[PDB]
């Protein structure tokens, strides 16, 4: 967990400040739980995490260095293309996962300001509405086929609408 | 009588006039109505209560029910004027109608989306 | 939160527990329905503990348990949204489903198979549980549709009636005719938003939202059995009376009313959703108050007071109450539960007797199910201060004091009569009588597993509305400045409802012959909606499918178009070309004939 | 459901079976006994004022009349007895009427916690392949050269023989299995 | 011997077999680009002929 | 590829070599053990495709269909073991000969790269089921059903065979990946036209499509229990792989060129879920069911977005398994009643209280109960279609209410209502019948459990 | 009439062997036939292969995608970059043609 | 009486009244229970539209 990626704001509990001579049911059930419940997994888990610091073993995160893109090589040249399509598909992907980061945000968000979401949930949303139109005019509308090939067609028509508004 | 019968809400038999004919004629009909059912229930019964029987009672009645529902449909059709002019009607009508309703709505949209004035807001999935 | 979630998740551990052991050889050797009444009781006392820690800090939590798919852009996993009326909800359910399995292991005692009806009804409750609780449209959706599936199992526990699988069959018919509606919501929101979970949805506030909601709606209206798809819900009663209790009245028939609730804050904003939901709960109240009354069986009365008064959520949800309408969802699961509890008590003791022209002289010879078939009866009408209450009184003060139809709020009074007064119909007939019972009695109430749960339920009625309006936080603002007469008016309807209905059944010892009456037959037939609908549509549409799609298209001429005419032509050319006469002399001359051609296509062609 | 109808049913038939249609509508109608019990005798009362009637053609009239009567005045939802077609607890029972013959493909460890049952059913079955060409020979001898037959069913003639067709009305599955 | 009976359980795991070989040798026959692509184009390491085999 | 190919032909000399006695149990224990073997291509941990050698390839698209059907032959072997009691030693060792080429020959074609060789092998299919279903019918119209499956199939893949050899000429391969890769654009010429109608109508037929459907009702009600099996689970699925293989190269046409096939197939599934409600023979009702059922994916492939494909390829999987179990669940009365008429046997629960907890599952997964594949595939076609027109959801939500209607139909009329009592044959239900639809369940629940799995390229 | 052989009878499987599994008619087989299917089809091929199928790492980068998204969007936001840009490729790359 | 010669495909089947199976007596013991037919009896064209489950023609109060 990265705070950085997910960002979560400081907890504001208010003090407990009771004002009245009952007994609060929930504080003894708790205790009652932090006792029979908490302790014995507590330890079960840290038998666990003790025999996993011995058998300690590590993974490594692949790294892609970047290839000719699908610009940069001839038309009918199977070897460029494959190559650029691989890694636009890489891309493609990681864009994906990269939209249901922010969606995740934006959803943490609206629960967690609740009645305010209206009001306190502004920076999230506009990031999902700007990081949403990228997304748009990157791969919307791309076929089932779609492909770096399809991809570079679009946007060169988007380049070329927006030049000729330009001088218009 | 003030009841009027329709074809989902038959006639009942106590107000059937065909019902109180005591005519010689009607009473024969019935009799030999009831004479081939006691035949058949004969028969019926003598298969159910065979003792040495191993299976099921074939009937003849349901065979020839599935046969003329599905193998003797067509040996047994001729086009006419009617039978084309329904064919046609049902086999094509619905698609020429439905073809309408996509075309116009999807030429309404691209006319929308090449003019921009289609709120596309949150559409990412298509 | 560990201590909250632990139990949001325990719950439907301890549920799913008793479905695992019918799964094993320990069925054979254990008590089944006991145990699975015990597991439902401490599924109860589990959700007890989220219940108070709502109350207390009024907090909300959002639950992902488990990622299922992730389908480029949008992933899919299991989410629980407890808030206000799930974790209300979840305990009021509980403590109904507990009484209603505990009953049952009386009621059905005789039946074999009980072990499948109550993994039947278990089934029930996890399902409708997971409807209620979910985050996502898809697993709201998957509630949706095994509660369902496990109603269609339920109606016609005895499949060897035809009348209960065609009521089953129709359940199932009119249900998914909202399920329609419930696919046309995900597809728009999973355009429109590219996602299902209502976080998600909620930013969907200043949009259009009429096609999404318009399809809630139409969910809405099938599943709770509004007007429109009203039918199969007096038709469920072909199954056995614990289902009755159970599902179509407690807890199934209020999803499309919770469904509504949930999607409160996008209808909020939109006049013709909210208009077109007042409208369509006032037909259905007023449509359903009239059916209930000149019905002589106590299931089907019951059955159209649950249709009334989903009418009135529907109608209180037209207007912008929807917390008002899950607390009447809440109240009236107690009392509705008790009274069917009570009318299978009767019926039970009874030789197998619903209808309530055998019946009387109860208040008498029963007096414990007397007792607390009318104090669910009053709680049901607005008695003050009993669970029915603080439901009721709020809604009709509503409904006063707000900018309503007119015609919408004066059905909406007449039907609040027409409560208590199909209430004393069976008051009247089904206890305030003398004996028309079989001469031979075998009445024995006597029995724990009948008489604790009863006894729970009525608890239940008398307290548990006053408990729960007062640990509720405050949800919306009532308006409590009105005229004395919009104020009483209530209670004013409620007692004249009741007074005509006593001085009406008065009118029947009267040594008089009833006359059939036009309104009268539309009343005890139902309005002939199904006379009419079940006869024509079925009809049509049957022999659509017979006549036009399978015979004349499929069979004929298709046939005749492809397959036939191409064998036909082929046929023909093949006699065509070989009848040969086998001369020489015809050969021959066909012979010279190419020749001839060759030389012409030469000489043409250069 | 025991005995087979007619082919056709007789004056007095007719007339008994409205009058116990209408007698059950009229006790739907009037729900109290005793109001009950006032309009049967009046009701009676109008059936026997035209016990005599020897204009056999005024006989069916009337019958006419009274029918379109019935229909008119009918209860729109009668009184049905809970075991009677239409009425609820009709067809309740017949998940569990599973029929004698499917006892025959019980395992032998089945069949073993069963003992004395099974031996007794062995002699039924002995006693029904004995009976079974004797009743048939019964009934062939037994029809008539005519053709007007009937679904009654002859007894046994002779000693030491069972019913013809004997075994589904017998051995047929309890009403409350 | 009981081998008349059984030897016939040598079959299938000898087209298994044989095929893992079939696809080892179509392994090796498209062996270009082993080192050449411009992704996974690393220097071998020390002792190391081939980048897979 | 070559060490899941090579076992299936060696099954072959297995069953010809094995003694009458074991040749059962030996054929079917490899057949399950090769089935084990097909997982091996489930594991792609990137994106690169799977390329064994220039013949053979694998991709998400290919691998279910061959796992489904390495799986299937088992199934078929095990369905196939009781109508062929009487027969012949020479005989019963003939039909799994013929089940087992037709394995070998369906794993080719979806494993191979080349559209001619698909081409050779998707129409080298057809002899094996020919055999199956003339030799070992039961009624006499089993040649004229022949007759219909074969040369619906031969006169729509002779103008596929002209479009392919017209590519290869054009471009000068038919490698797929070359293809895809290279892939121009078509200029809107009525030449072009012919050439999209040639490239698609055999798979069209295959599906089959709404007007060319006559062929599979014949097929179904004629055909034995595995070659029912086959058909339904895997030759129908081959047109749709077929279609979405070779429609990246017929683009742009298919924006208008797809608007007739998919307003046939929208319509016809409708038309064809209402005959599901007035047809007598119950293989005739699971047969209509499937036709309308590949409606969809017929529409989906058409319309083209990535979720109809994703939708198109879960509802091909979920499909060829259901119906597979309806037809094995239809043909466990049919061995014991020898009627295919669904009103001929009623109130089988009362006797057979297990098998109809199967029919139960099975219907639930044809009417499509969430979170069942079935219904992943059912509601992504949906949204799909939703997306190209908002008028469609019409068509599909008369179509799910006939589909509610039908399958529970079938389900009240056969195991509910009164027993039928005058069937004394109605034996117990055989270990080796519950075993068959416990297999056919259970890797629906596991799909169910992890679909990620059985989706498509697209995602 | 052709000299044709008769339809032959119905038969009870469990007559004879009530231990029938619808296998074999002989009772050793058929016990061993479905020893065989119950043994190679859920013991071996559903059991292991759920478990080979679920220890498939990574199914198709759907974690290492997942990995690579934290790390561009915490980079990205670190250093102020937009999180996605409306051009996949610079367009300075693209040679747009005249007019 | 057969249906008339429109070329419709019913060829010689017989025309019977079109009268649901609720109709038929009840108390009476038919061969086929839930379907109200005795064995041999002629099987109406749409049997499978009028079956107790489906279309109801009885008669009605109103
Ligand atoms: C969040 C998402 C939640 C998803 C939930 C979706 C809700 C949908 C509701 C569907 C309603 C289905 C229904 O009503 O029941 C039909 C059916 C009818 O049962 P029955 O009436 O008792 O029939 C008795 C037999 O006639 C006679 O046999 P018996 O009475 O002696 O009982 C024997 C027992 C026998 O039990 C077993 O043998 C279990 C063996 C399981 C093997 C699984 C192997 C997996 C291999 C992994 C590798 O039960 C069975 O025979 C059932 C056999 C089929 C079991 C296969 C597992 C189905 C799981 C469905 C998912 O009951 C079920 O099997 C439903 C199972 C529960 C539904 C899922 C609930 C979630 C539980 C997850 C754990
Ligand atoms: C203001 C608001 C106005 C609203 C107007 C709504 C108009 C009605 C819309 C609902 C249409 C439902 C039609 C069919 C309902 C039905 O027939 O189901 C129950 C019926 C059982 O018959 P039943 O009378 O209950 O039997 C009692 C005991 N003998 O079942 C049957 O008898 C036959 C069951 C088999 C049916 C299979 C064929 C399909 C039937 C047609 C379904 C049409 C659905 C149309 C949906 C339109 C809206 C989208
Ligand atoms: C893919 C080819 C399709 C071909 C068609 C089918 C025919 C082939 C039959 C092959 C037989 C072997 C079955 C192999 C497929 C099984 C798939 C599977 O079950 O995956 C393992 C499953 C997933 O678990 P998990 O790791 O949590 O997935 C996380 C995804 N994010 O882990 C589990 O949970 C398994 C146990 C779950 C039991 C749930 C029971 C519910 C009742
Ligand atoms: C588009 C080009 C495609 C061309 C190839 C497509 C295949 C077409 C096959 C053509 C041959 C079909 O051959 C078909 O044989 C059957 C019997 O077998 C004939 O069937 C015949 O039955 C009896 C006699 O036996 C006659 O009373 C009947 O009128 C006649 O139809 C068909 O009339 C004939 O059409
Ligand atoms: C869109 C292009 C794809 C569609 C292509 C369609 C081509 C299909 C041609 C298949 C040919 C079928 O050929 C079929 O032969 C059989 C013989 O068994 C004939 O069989 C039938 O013939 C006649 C009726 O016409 C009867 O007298 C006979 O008893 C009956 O068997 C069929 O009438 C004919 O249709």
């Amino acid at each position: 967990w990265d705070k950085d990626v997910y960002p979560e704001p400081p907890s504001r509990t208010p003090a407990p400040s009771p004002q009245t001579s009952l007994p609060n049911p929930i504080t003894y059930l708790t205790k009652a739980y932090d006792l029979v419940v908490d302790w014995p997994v507590t330890l079960v888990r840290e038998f666990i995490e003790r025999q996993h610091a011995k058998n300690r073993t590590y993974y490594y995160h692949r790294q892609y260095r970047r290839v000719p893109d699908i610009t940069e090589c001839k038309e009918g040249d199977v070897l460029c293309i494959y190559e650029a399509e691989m890694q636009w598909r890489r891309d493609f992907k990681v864009d994906q996962e990269i939209m249901n980061i922010i969606q995740e945000r934006l959803k943490a968000c609206q629960q967690r300001e609740g009645e305010n979401y209206q009001q306190n949930c502004a920076k999230e949303l506009e990031q999902f509405t700007k990081v949403t139109k990228a997304y748009q005019d990157r791969y919307l509308d791309l076929g089932a086929y779609y492909s770096a090939r399809k991809c570079l067609a679009k946007q060169k028509q988007r380049m070329l609408e927006e030049r000729k508004a330009a001088r218009q | 009588s003030k009841y009027k019968p329709a074809p989902l809400a038959t006639l009942p038999s106590t107000l059937d006039p065909a019902e109180y004919d005591v005519s010689p004629e009607t009473r024969r009909a019935q009799v030999e109505r009831l004479s081939i059912r006691a035949r058949l229930k004969r028969e019926y019964l003598l298969q159910y209560n065979d003792p040495k029987r191993v299976s099921h009672i074939e009937d003849p009645a349901l065979i020839r029910w599935t046969y003329a529902r599905s193998a003797n449909i067509y040996p047994n059709f001729r086009p006419t004027p009617k039978n084309s002019l329904l064919g046609a009607v049902a086999g094509f009508g619905p698609l020429i109608f439905w073809y309408y309703v996509f075309k116009t709505d999807r030429d309404r949209k691209e006319r929308l989306i090449q003019e921009g004035k289609l709120d596309r807001k949150f559409n990412i999935s298509y | 939160m560990n201590i909250f979630t632990t139990s949001i998740l325990l719950i439907f551990i301890l549920l799913l527990s008793p479905i695992l052991i019918s799964m094993s050889n320990l069925i054979k050797h254990i008590n089944f329905p006991l145990y699975t009444t015990t597991s439902i009781k401490f599924s109860f006392i589990i959700s007890l503990l989220p219940l108070l820690m709502f109350f207390h800090n009024n907090m909300e939590y959002m639950i992902t348990t488990w990622h299922w798919v992730t389908m480029n852009s949008m992933e899919l996993k299991m989410s629980f949204k407890t808030d206000f009326f799930s974790i209300l909800f979840t305990s009021v359910a509980l403590f109904v489903t507990w009484s209603i399995m505990q009953f049952s292991s009386w009621y059905m005692h005789s039946d074999p198979n009980i072990n499948r009806f109550i993994k039947y009804l278990t089934l029930f409750l996890i399902t409708m549980l997971i409807l209620t609780s979910a985050n996502n449209m898809f697993q709201l959706f998957i509630g949706w549709e095994g509660v369902g599936i496990m109603s269609f199992l339920l109606i016609g526990w005895w499949y060897g009636r035809t009348d209960a699988n065609t009521a089953a069959l129709q359940a199932i018919l009119y249900n998914r005719i909202g399920d329609i509606g419930f696919i046309l919501a995900m597809v728009w929101f999973s355009l429109n938003m590219n996602s299902w979970e209502l976080q998600q949805i909620m930013f969907s506030n200043n949009n259009d939202n009429l096609i999404p909601l318009m399809g809630l709606l139409i969910a809405a209206t099938g599943k709770s059995a509004q007007f429109g798809l009203h039918p199969w819900l007096p038709s469920a009663m072909e199954g056995p009376t614990p289902v009755s209790a159970l599902l179509h009245s407690s807890t199934m028939v209020v999803a499309g009313i919770f469904l509504l609730v949930r999607f409160h804050p996008l209808t909020t904003n939109n006049n013709f959703i909210l208009t077109t939901m007042l409208c369509l709960g006032a037909l259905t109240t007023l449509f359903t108050a009239i059916c209930a009354l000149t019905q002589n069986d106590i299931k089907k009365i019951i059955a159209f007071s649950t249709s009334s008064q989903l009418g009135l959520m529907m109608v209180t949800l037209g207007m912008n109450q929807p917390h008002l309408a899950f607390l009447h969802i809440c109240t009236h699961a107690f009392f509705k539960a008790m009274l069917f509890m009570c009318s299978g008590s009767i019926i039970h003791s009874l030789a197998d007797e619903q209808d309530i022209r055998k019946m009387g002289n109860i208040t008498k010879i029963m007096p414990f199910t007397s007792s607390c078939l009318v104090i669910g009866s009053l709680a049901l009408t607005g008695m003050p201060f009993l669970t029915g209450f603080y439901s009721k009184d709020l809604i009709i003060e509503a409904i006063n004091t707000c900018n309503t139809n007119a015609w919408a709020l004066l059905i909406t009074l007449i039907a609040t009569s027409m409560t208590a007064m199909y209430s004393m119909r069976i008051i009247y007939f089904v206890t305030m009588t003398k004996p028309r019972f079989p001469p031979l009695i075998s009445i024995n109430e006597n029995d724990p597993d009948l008489m604790n749960p009863i006894k729970r339920l009525a608890f239940g009625s008398i307290f548990a509305g006053f408990v729960i309006s007062y640990n509720i936080p405050p949800t919306s603002i009532p308006v409590l400045t009105m005229p004395w007469f919009l104020k009483t008016t209530a209670l004013i309807i409620s007692v004249l409802g009741f007074l005509i209905a006593l001085e009406l059944n008065n009118l029947t010892m009267k040594l008089s012959m009833n006359k059939a009456n036009p309104y009268s037959s539309f009343s005890t037939l139902l309005g002939f909606f199904p006379s009419i609908i079940h006869r024509i549509t079925p009809m049509k549409s049957l022999n659509l499918s017979l006549k036009t799609s399978l015979t004349l298209l499929d069979l004929i001429w298709l046939e005749k178009t492809i397959p036939k005419s191409t064998s036909t032509l082929h046929t023909n050319m093949t006699t065509l070309t070989t009848n040969q006469k086998g001369l020489i002399k015809l050969y021959f001359m066909s012979f010279l004939i190419n020749i001839i051609l060759i030389i012409i296509l030469y000489s043409i062609n250069l | 459901a025991f005995c087979a109808p007619p082919a056709y049913l007789t004056h007095q038939q007719k007339v008994l079976r409205l009058y116990k249609r209408a007698l059950r509508h009229l006790e739907s109608w009037c729900i109290h006994r005793d109001k009950y019990r006032y309009f049967a005798c009046l009701m009676r009362a109008r059936f026997e004022e035209h016990k005599n009637e020897k204009d056999m053609m005024r006989a069916t009239q009337l019958l006419r009349e009274a029918e379109e009567e019935f229909w008119q005045n009918q209860h729109p939802q009668p009184y049905i007895f809970p075991d009677s077609p239409g009425g609820t607890s009709f067809e309740r029972y017949e998940c569990y009427k599973v029929p004698e013959w499917c006892l025959d493909y019980w395992h032998p460890s089945e069949k073993a916690m069963y003992p004395d049952y099974f031996s007794k059913r062995e002699q039924w079955k002995k006693l029904r392949m004995e009976s079974w060409d004797r009743e048939v020979k019964q009934l062939q001898e037994e029809t008539s050269p005519d053709g007007i037959m009937t679904e009654a069913l002859p007894p046994a003639r002779r000693e030491g023989d069972l019913p013809p067709l004997w075994w589904h009305i017998v051995t047929r599955p309890r009403e409350r299995p | 011997q009981l081998l008349r009976e059984h030897w016939v359980h040598i079959l299938v795991p000898a087209g298994f077999v044989f095929g893992c070989y079939l696809d080892r040798k179509d392994d090796e026959k498209l062996t270009a680009f082993r080192n050449k692509s411009m992704l996974f184009q690393r220097e071998l390491r020390p002792n190391e002929e081939v980048t897979w085999k | 590829m070559l060490k899941i190919i090579l076992p299936s032909l060696m099954l072959l000399p297995l069953t010809w070599l094995s003694s009458p006695k074991k040749t059962w149990t030996n054929v079917t224990s490899y057949s399950f053990l090769i089935s084990l073997t097909s997982l091996t291509l489930l594991w792609q941990t990137d994106e690169n495709y799977k390329n064994f050698s220039n013949m053979f390839s694998s991709d998400p698209l290919s691998t279910p269909l061959i796992i489904l059907t390495a799986w299937l032959l088992p199934l078929m072997l095990m369905a196939s073991q009781n109508h062929l009691k009487k027969d012949n030693n020479v005989l019963q060792k003939l039909y799994i000969s013929m089940l087992i080429s037709l394995q070998i020959l369906l794993i080719m074609t979806f494993s191979a790269t080349e559209l001619i060789m698909f081409y050779i092998l998707f129409e080298a299919t057809l002899i094996p089921t020919l055999i199956i279903i003339t030799r070992w019918g039961n009624q006499t119209e089993r040649l004229n059903a022949g007759i219909y499956f074969l040369f619906y199939t031969l006169i729509g893949s002779i103008p596929l065979l002209i479009a392919l050899i017209l590519i290869q000429n054009h471009v000068g391969t038919l490698n797929l990946m070359i293809l895809s890769f290279t892939t121009h654009t078509l200029d809107a010429s009525w030449s072009n036209n012919l050439l999209w109608l040639a490239c698609m109508m055999a798979f069209l037929i295959k599906m089959p499509l709404y007007g060319v459907h006559l062929w599979l009702p014949k097929a179904h009600v004629e055909a034995p229990i595995a070659g029912s099996m086959i058909l339904a689970a895997i030759l129908l699925k081959l047109g749709s792989y077929g279609m979405i293989r070779i429609s990246i190269i017929l683009d742009p046409l298919t924006k208008y060129m797809a608007y007739p096939f998919i307003l046939l197939s929208l319509w016809g599934m409708i038309m064809t879920s209402s005959i599901c409600l007035r047809q007598t023979d119950l293989k005739s009702l699971i047969a209509y069911s499937s036709v309308s059922h590949m409606a969809l994916v017929i529409a989906s492939i058409m319309i083209q977005t990535p979720w109809s494909f994703m939708g198109a390829t879960m509802l091909m999987i979920a499909h060829g398994l259901t119906s597979s179990l309806l037809f094995c669940l239809a043909n466990s009365n049919y061995e014991r009643i020898h009627s295919r008429t669904m009103i001929m046997a009623r109130g089988l629960q009362m006797v057979f209280p297990l098998m109809a907890t199967w029919w139960l599952m099975a219907s639930l997964a044809n009417l499509a109960l969430p979170p069942s594949i079935n219904l992943m595939g059912e509601l992504f076609i949906t949204m799909s279609l939703f997306s190209w027109s908002n008028f469609t959801i019409i068509l599909m939500g008369i179509n799910i209410i006939i589909t509610g209607m039908y399958s529970m139909y079938m389900i009240i009329t056969t195991q509910r209502g009164k027993l039928t009592n005058h069937m004394i044959n109605l034996q117990p239900s055989h270990t080796r019948e519950l075993t068959l639809m416990a297999l056919h369940m259970i890797p629906l629940i596991l799909l169910t459990t992890s679909p990620k799995l059985i989706t498509g390229l697209t995602m | 009439q052709w000299q044709e052989d008769p339809e032959p009878e119905d038969e009870n499987v469990y007559a004879k062997n009530p231990d029938f599994h619808g296998y074999d008619s002989d009772p050793v087989v058929d016990v061993w036939n479905m020893r065989a299917v119950f043994f190679f089809g859920f013991s071996i091929v559903l059991v292991f292969g759920t478990t080979f199928v679920a220890y498939v790492p990574d199914y198709r980068m759907q974690e290492w995608a997942r990995r690579e998204a934290e790390r561009l969007v915490k980079y990205r936001e670190v250093n102020g970059l937009p999180i996605m840009e409306s051009n996949y490729f610079d367009p300075s790359k693209i040679q747009l043609p005249e007019d | 009486e057969p249906y008339p010669d429109d070329g419709m495909g019913y060829g010689d089947y017989p025309m019977l009244p079109n009268r649901s199976q609720h109709e038929r007596d009840p108390w009476y013991q038919w061969d086929h229970s839930e379907l109200r037919m005795n064995w041999g009896e002629p099987i109406h064209w749409d049997l499978d539209m009028y079956i107790r489950n489906r279309v109801d023609t009885s008669p009605t109060p109103v």
